[PDB]
This record gives C-alpha cells, sequence and structure tokens, in this order.
C-alpha cells in the first residue's frame, strides 16, 4: 500500500497490524 | 476511531501508536 489507501482514502487499524510488520 | 486519510508523516505517526516496539514495516 503506503500512501494510496491510506492518503487517498481509509487504510483501517487491521492493515496498520499489516504495516508494523 | 475515523481511521483518517493519512499522507506520509500522519500515516507514520497512526503506525508509531499500533507499533509501540518493533519499528514500523522493515
Amino acid at each position: 500500500g503506503i500512501v494510496e489507501q491510506c492518503c487517498t482514502s481509509i487504510c483501517s487499524l487491521y492493515q496498520l497490524e499489516n504495516y508494523c510488520n | 476511531f475515523v481511521n483518517q486519510h493519512l499522507c506520509g508523516s500522519h500515516l507514520v505517526e497512526a503506525l508509531y501508536l499500533v507499533c509501540g516496539e518493533r519499528g514500523f514495516f522493515x
């Protein structure tokens, strides 16, 4: 992801828990 | 929460919250 799914839209906390690891 | 639209650093702060210890992705 990075930018496009967050900065453009809404990641969600679960996807942030894909993003620490 | 509202799970805001997070460009660059705002995403990185939300990561810093989720993370705590391990350091973010990588």
